């Protein structure tokens, strides 16, 4: 009867029942592997660790994400990050239930095909359907009208939607995300003698941005202030009891969004990008745009960045229009929510791909139903 | 959960009091062990009676009949002959197509790290072996 | 069925049967031969004694080790140990008993592989397995988890173990144990005027340092204090009956452990190492190392080297770490109760190797299944 | 005026004058310490000893390198160091003349900071610069478009250049390099029977590395092949007289940095680090960045690693790519060789840190004009 | 003098002499700057690029077009582009030369009055004309009647003309042409899992278009087939040695002409808007306008594209009209051969505008004369 | 050209041969290089002499006495020394108020990349030069 709900996002699984207000698991999508000479017998190990227990003894292991960009690379990995969120985390059988996934949109073909035939063939799932992570933010957001811009660990992505209808010809998709910024802050953590090098070691400057960054107001005043002081100079304990103190790579770090040349790329910046699809959609749609930006996804959570892209697009948008930023508290977990708004609905009992239509049409019904 | 009412709250519901639901998961098995092998089990005792293998070895042994597995019933417990008993009843396990989701470590029973995979192992058997003649947990 | 223990280190043969608590023989490693003439009458005139009958008859013997530094010198004498061993103290035929023996880390292929071929070739065991000394002190010791620093008659070595994965890249090895130190004691008990010379009182110093010697807290307050009073002095009596007294000696002896340089030496001393070691180690594993330091052998038994040992480590560790030492009264033996332990388990009985898969790749063996 | 070159790297200072073919200075970047008594008067005895100095006398030395991973970690000694290289070495006042430092890639900003003040303050230079290392590679390559390699003995990196322009977050760097590969050496001869252990022995396996040791081209079939036979077996002689017999020794070290893992590193290797780096540029800079893979510095001078990169590569590239590896005979010099080209060009001349420069902006002038 | 001719469209620039069979110059309408570090001194290096100069270095370049839609977006490297064109290409001195310039109809005022002012101004023509591109494509056709369609990369225009006369209120415009068309064709090979994101990947779709894109005679059927056999996939070879498979984006790419709502416009598409222009004319023109359908510039190339415009203007005009499509395989170039032609007549010698009408009128003669 | 009687034909000679003419530009250029430098240059030579930049350093030094600029006349071909001379002229003819699209980049002298450009600095450099006293190209 009740249906699930798998966000299944490049860094992070979202899962849980739909209705619920809010995931039942949260953990990172990572599996990991043993690098070193095993001693000691009668330990009853295993070969490969997933989610939280993966991330506990990170020491040990090598540590993978299967999902890179929000595509699939690995899909042995993601069959067992799967096959643990159903049977640990749920403990659901899900033979017995619907289950709705996600996905960003200009993905390749192939990987919801190949995800459509591994819920239906491995799981033996009823009925199944895959949502755009963007419409779901605004399912979430409570409204029918607005640009969503959305930023996880792999991709930013943004979708302009007025009245209930998408303008495809507008979707704007940005490879950078989360795991670039966290690459970018173990470069110029370099700048202050610190080496972080291992895969384990990434992991603890991931930590590092989600307590310490923060999005500057204006960019090259930030510069002059911590050049000049030490006052925005703050300090952080690695695992073994070493503390690191970080000074401008606070804010250096996530200002690669609205810069992308920061790490090397011919791109316009995540305010620029949401302008040009606003101006991408016909005249009279843009003022209810310009209106409803509204921000999801994890890496749209530094302080100051809703400030921030107010501002940008201020000066980029005509004056007298009013333009306002929808950045809510619960925006990391605003595409689940959104999504176990979607597969409780009584008027969306009809959109499920069941079964019997994929033992019909196989893989390929995933592009006309979805 | 505390649902959506602060980020830090849930957040603090993810790290711990996560399956607060093992409490009613360990009532069902303790009943179910205690008709079973005949030794009385309670969901206080649970993890402290079971934590040496002994036990667990004596339920393959009860639940098989319906490889022979070696083991050492005197053993003590947070020892390598409590580790070496659990590994033998984990080996007995993956012989019998549970997998390393819903296994625990030996390790996760003897310092007792790993209690719900302790109950979501004896669960998955039970489910197994109720197409051999045995009766499944309540 | 049941299988034989074998410590066999540098200074004594520890020796029983797999399953016991504790070994059932301890003698030292030594071969006696006559430095007199060969008509020797009630002495019991046979070539050459062994172990406790040496030991005993030293007045008229040359005394020599079969082993230095975990490295065997003498193969026809390590031979005469072990025969006394199998025959003279456990009683038992070699040919029905699998045998576990042990080995420091770092030690040249060739000793490994001799051993396995005497044991095959001259005792024709039916199964045997070489341990590395530190990882049974760990089964002894009850955890998966630590920093184990081994100190015998010949050398110290450390190996950092998390989860039962060894790190082999931080492993340290010295060359500098309790031979040294008594080789030291004879050294400085000349500025009193006592001239110990012979190997037979070679062996009245080692009796004089495990019975006096102990560790200073703090070496300038000791060598002050031992200086302004004769309260730290104290007396032993000879075999002849005279009496040699005893003063700062008593504590300059083992501090040769913590500064290498008092014998020449240019390494770095114990609690280096062993940080060292910890260093080595990735950033993740360090706080269960700092934890759990577990000391083993004959070496540390010294009073006063466990609060030294913290002492000197919580002055290189960050000051968040909990710094704690592991040091059981039954430590000199942690080595052979791991080994008891080891080789009773169940998981344990493929591991031996047998002789039918010698007789298939010869001595060689010894380094793809130990 | 001529200008001053100076390599200043990790192992060995190399040093000259601008517009020379070779460096005229070239020796060990050790400075080394007395361990024992000096007991009589006129013996020898002075409080320190820099270079070629140091490494004749080591035998009563302790041995200390100033430079690790390419960092300055003792500066008391490396002015020691600088003060030997243009006092006793060129035997030029620095009062008088231009000086071009050199540096790693991904540094900590302090290193050059603190080596332009000493410049400045201790030596009183007219004007400094400091320039990227495998630039100058490039430089005495006598090419403007490549991918280069350099290791020295602290660190390894490359970085690609397509007409001059750099693409900076294409960059790599491995903190393994020839020192790491001197270390296993000496921790693989302990497999052999032979112990190294003080300073001084360091610089003797150090030589044993640099005289025996070479790449295999297929590993497998030489580990076969040394298992098989005594073909590839060598001898060295000692300082003493004793001589070392080593066989798969001699490949085993070089072999690390094709594999890492060997000295327990989570890292890719130095052919698919070469490929990571081509594959972080834009497409159609690839095909001249195949063709030109540029080899720098000592640890590129063993036997058969060229054949062995070009072999690598071309299993990792696309089958219609022209992989070239250029490895010149004088490559072990090409850092300075070089900065002799580069300090004498005539367009260089006004990209000089001056003195009066540095005096209105402090050393923080390093970060904008290098 | 002898006059020149610059057709000067958005993508292409095609220059020469009036009365020659072809240009002299062909090449490509970017300017290019560079977007990384410049790290080398010595090159004399320009600091921006044009033409294939710009094409050949892209890989360091950010590449502009400064025309769009058939409109001058930035004039600065408009006059850099002329700038080439005169001094390089054409190697001649503009002001001993009469220059011919062309626009597409329904532009704005200032776009054809700033390009007589740069002419007169910068350049010093003794004088000049703007002749409109379709009106030339006649004259190269050699016929005085006939409805032309010419699509370059950024504007389709067609004009009817009868007897010489053009019917200005017939006239027709999409701002759909050939760089829509590669836009479209990166968007469409996200599908196949290729993503080209920079300027420099955008002239690889762009190569990739004009050598495997053709026009389907039936949309539908193509689709069939394309979903049922492998028969119609063709491979590409990327400049790094990459292979691309692609398919049905081969059709689906030029099917955008004839469905503008596949990259999201409302617009009728070439067939339709063709049909509309002929019945804006006079009822007894019509019969000869359906005879004299000419296609003309780079976006009528495609193969099959005349044969799928005979077939959709057939069932749009009636039965017993005789619909002729006239593609020329010089069509590339047709624009530039009717300047050439038109430039040359001796009845043309008296509609230049001459230095003394911009001298005596401004600007805004360019209205009255042209 | 070839004309547009094959259409593949002309979009090879846009590319592969587009300045036939090339030859005839040097022939001139070499003469007057010769009676004005008296070095001795042929067509066939022109580039293998031209490609340390030190002639054209004299050229510049000639030119001015009819900035000082500094050379290393003994700079082999292929070098950073013949660059480095190469961008000193480049200058000097910037300084002449020539813009920047007549002019080669040093490398395409030195690697012979720019053979076209080279001679198109050389015509524009004396059509300046006849302003002041130096009689140009034939
Ligand atoms: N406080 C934070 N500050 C910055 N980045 C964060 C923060 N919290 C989480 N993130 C980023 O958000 C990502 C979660 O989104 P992800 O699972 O990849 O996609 P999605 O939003 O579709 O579910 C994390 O993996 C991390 O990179
Ligand atoms: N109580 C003690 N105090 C100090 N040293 C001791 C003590 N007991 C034994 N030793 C020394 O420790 C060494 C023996 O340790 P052991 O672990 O048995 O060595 P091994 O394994 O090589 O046989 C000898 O040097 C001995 O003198
Ligand atoms: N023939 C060689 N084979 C291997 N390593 C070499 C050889 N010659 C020099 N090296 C290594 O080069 C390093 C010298 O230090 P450094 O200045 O950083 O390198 P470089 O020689 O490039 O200047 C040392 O590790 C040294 O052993
Ligand atoms: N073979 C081809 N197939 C498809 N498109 C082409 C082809 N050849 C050229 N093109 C397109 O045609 C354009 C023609 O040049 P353009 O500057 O727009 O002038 P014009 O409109 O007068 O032809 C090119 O820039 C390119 O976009
Ligand atoms: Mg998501
Ligand atoms: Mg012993
Ligand atoms: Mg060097
Ligand atoms: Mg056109």
């Amino acid at each position: 009867t009740t249906a699930l709900v798998c966000d299944n996002g490049s860094g992070l699984v979202k899962a849980g029942f739909a209705g619920d207000d809010a995931p039942r698991a949260v953990f990172p999508s990572i599996v990991g592997r043993p690098r070193h000479q095993g001693v000691m017998v009668g330990m009853g190990q295993k070969d490969s660790y997933v989610g939280d227990e993966a991330q506990s003894k990170r020491g040990i292991l090598t540590l993978k994400y299967p999902i890179e960009h929000g595509i699939i690379t690995n899909w042995d990995d993601m069959e067992k990050i799967w096959h643990h969120t159903f049977y640990n985390e749920l403990r659901v059988a899900p033979e017995e239930h619907p289950t709705l996934l996600t996905e960003a949109p200009l993905n390749p073909k192939a990987n919801r095909e190949k995800m459509t035939q591994i819920m239906f063939e491995t799981f033996n799932v009823p009925a199944m359907y895959v949502a755009i992570q963007a419409v779901l933010s605004l399912y979430a957001s409570g409204r029918t009208t607005g640009i969503v811009l959305d930023s996880g660990d792999g991709v930013t992505h943004n979708v302009p939607i007025y009245e209930g209808y998408a303008l495809p010809h507008a979707i704007m998709r940005l490879d950078l995300a989360g795991r670039d910024l966290t690459d970018y802050l173990m470069k110029i953590l370099t700048e202050r003698g610190y080496s972080f090098v291992t895969t384990a070691e990434r992991e603890i400057v991931r930590d590092i941005k989600e307590k310490l960054c923060y999005v500057a107001l204006d960019f090259e005043n930030e510069m002059a202030t911590a050049a000049s002081s030490s006052s925005l100079e703050k300090s952080y304990e690695l695992p073994d009891g070493q503390v690191i103190t970080i000074g401008n790579e606070r804010f250096r770090c996530p200002e690669t969004l609205f810069q992308p040349s920061f790490i090397g790329m011919e791109s316009a910046g995540i305010h620029e990008t949401t302008y040009n699809s606003i101006m991408k959609c016909d005249i009279d749609i843009r003022k209810d745009l310009y209106a409803n930006n509204v921000m999801s996804g994890g890496t749209t959570m530094y302080p100051g960045i809703a400030d921030r892209m107010q501002k940008e697009i201020t000066a980029l948008a005509p004056s007298t229009m009013k333009i306002k930023i929808i950045a809510p508290p619960e925006r990391k977990y605003s595409v689940w929510i959104g999504g176990s708004i979607l597969a409780s609905l009584s008027t969306f009992q009809q959109m499920w791909i069941t079964k019997q239509e994929y033992d019909e049409a196989g893989p390929s019904i995933v592009h006309r139903k979805c | 959960g505390p649902g959506l009412s602060d980020m830090h709250q849930y957040s603090q519901w993810l790290a711990s009091r996560h399956e607060a639901n093992l409490l009613p998961m360990k009532e069902d098995l303790a009943l179910w062990l205690t008709n079973l092998l005949g030794k009385e089990i309670t969901a206080e005792t649970f993890m402290e009676k079971l934590d040496n293998g002994a036990l667990l070895c004596q339920l393959a042994a009860t639940v098989q009949e319906k490889k022979k597995i070696p083991c050492k019933a005197s053993a003590p417990s947070g020892s390598f002959f409590a580790r070496d008993n659990t590994a033998n009843f984990l080996s007995w396990c993956r012989d019998l197509g549970v997998d390393e989701t819903c296994l625990f470590e030996s390790e996760g029973l003897v310092l007792h790290k790993q209690p719900r995979e302790v109950c979501l192992c004896l669960l998955e058997l039970g489910r197994i072996a109720a197409r051999y003649g045995v009766e499944p947990p309540g």
